């Protein structure tokens, strides 16, 4: 490698790497639309504001598509994409609607702001395929009555909202509460962060639900997990409860669900730079380290629900633990990561007593 | 299945599990069948 | 390269033998993907131990 004598540079290259976090947030929908152009027919569509909206696309006069989707950006900010489509049974585009989502890294939340019930059940049993091969998916659902929808059974990434809130437009038109309630799990991302679940959040800009519910009929509904929108005197219309579909003790509360979903994200993204490197000792400590290190960190900020003792995390990558010698040879490396997430506190009970 | 190469990942198979306490109190009540000042309908279902 | 392949079709061509495509990704491009030798036996695969 070395034949003439003369003087000789050269560096040390490792694939050191290190982890950090993205947004939960900027979903897309797919209710239908009038494009301008005609490539603006089938593609998805990055739409940043309300301003770029109006001019990419436009508002007509008969039509709920541009009344739903301002509602978004009144509660929370952020950029948002849609995939127009003008027929419910149009299985062309319906086929080739989830090998476009992929080619997209971001996409996390999922929705549809069309009113009927025809609509909204072919487009939910289109892409129900791809929520369980671990991508990172988490889908929002309306119910036509008091129970759930039957497009998707019973999975952990669901959320359904039952009762339709209506809004003033020149008699008040009902809107299915899927489309804004979107823009809300962009507010709580921002200041409080992932781990907190959106309850005590107000809706910004409504003049009130379609029907009225009481407290005797919540005691059925809040099982069997459904949320509803509530209505108080004081402060108006709120969102209430924050319960996933399936009832087993391993994910009941969307914040579990969607801490779960995020801490894979990110360092799925950085493993992936270092994916042919030789399976030797001194790989297995720098990648435990630098998932250490973002545990820690995480823990610190007060959403992995651990004591003062170090126990939220038992990151190790050894070959006599976890491993053994013959899964080398079909080459393989196994992570055994476990946190501890945070529960959020409901039912209050004070139980005074006299002594 | 390990089909292709690149990063796969796997989640825990069963979680723990608890009982749920009570409900302790749910009559239902004898209605008569030869009564005139009611309904026709057997089975009612009041709730306040 | 003049191909996009696939996620799924280098999964049918890695058992057997070992047709290690070319394939593009976002943000590093033209990437070669898969380094394995004709057999399938477990002293002589992966290129870089031979």
């Amino acid at each position: 490698v070395t034949s003439v004598p003369g003087v000789y540079i050269e560096e040390d290259a490792s694939p050191a790497m290190s982890v950090s976090a993205s947004a939960t947030a900027v979903p897309l929908f797919v209710a239908r639309f009038t494009p301008l152009k005609p490539e603006l027919a089938g593609v998805i569509t990055r739409i940043g504001s309300w301003l770029d909206y109006t001019i990419l696309f436009d508002s007509n006069v008969p039509p709920t598509a541009s009344v739903a989707l301002r509602l978004y950006f009144q509660n929370g900010g952020g950029p948002c994409y849609l995939y127009p489509l003008e027929k419910a049974d149009d299985n062309g585009p319906l086929a080739a609607l989830p090998d476009l989502i992929d080619e997209v890294g971001e996409i996390t939340l999922l929705a549809s702001p069309d009113p009927d019930e025809t609509y909204r059940t072919a487009v939910y049993g289109a892409l129900a395929a791809s929520l369980d091969q671990h991508k990172g998916y988490f889908l929002l659902a309306d119910s036509v009555n008091g129970d759930a929808p039957s497009a998707v059974g019973g999975s952990a990434q669901v959320a359904v909202y039952y009762p339709n809130v209506e809004v003033p437009h020149t008699a008040p038109l009902s809107l299915p509460p899927s489309a804004l309630i979107a823009g809300v799990y962009g507010k709580t991302d921002g200041e409080r962060g992932v781990w907190k679940a959106p309850a005590n959040v107000v809706l910004n800009g409504v003049s009130d639900v379609s029907v009225r519910v009481t407290n005797e009929q919540q005691a059925e509904l809040n099982p069997k997990g459904i949320n509803v929108i509530r209505h108080f005197s004081d402060r108006g219309l709120v969102v209430w409860g924050s319960r996933t579909q399936k009832d087993d003790d391993d994910w009941r509360y969307i914040p579990v669900r969607r801490l779960f979903d995020a801490a894979e994200r990110d360092i799925k993204k950085a493993l992936q730079p270092m994916v042919f490197e030789p399976n030797s000792q001194l790989t297995w400590k720098r990648v435990q380290t630098a998932i250490d290190n973002y545990l820690y960190r995480l823990w610190q900020q007060g959403a992995l629900a651990g004591n003062k003792a170090e126990e939220a995390y038992f990151v190790r990558v050894g070959k006599g633990i976890t491993m053994t010698q013959d899964e080398i040879n079909q080459g393989k490396m196994i992570i055994q990561v476990g946190m501890a997430a945070v529960r959020p506190a409901e039912f209050i009970i004070l139980k005074f007593t006299q002594d | 299945t390990t089909t292709y190469p690149g990063v796969y990942l796997s989640e825990d198979a069963v979680s723990s599990f608890s009982v749920n306490s009570a409900a302790t109190a749910v009559p239902l009540f004898a209605y008569d069948s030869e009564n005139t000042n009611t309904i026709n309908k057997p089975i009612q279902v009041f709730r306040n | 390269p003049a191909f996009a392949v696939s996620d799924d079709f280098q999964g049918k061509y890695n058992q057997g033998k070992a047709l290690n495509m070319i394939r593009t990704f976002s943000g590093q491009g033209t990437v070669v993907w898969g380094a394995r030798t004709l057999e399938d036996s477990d002293n002589w695969r992966y290129i870089p131990v031979r």
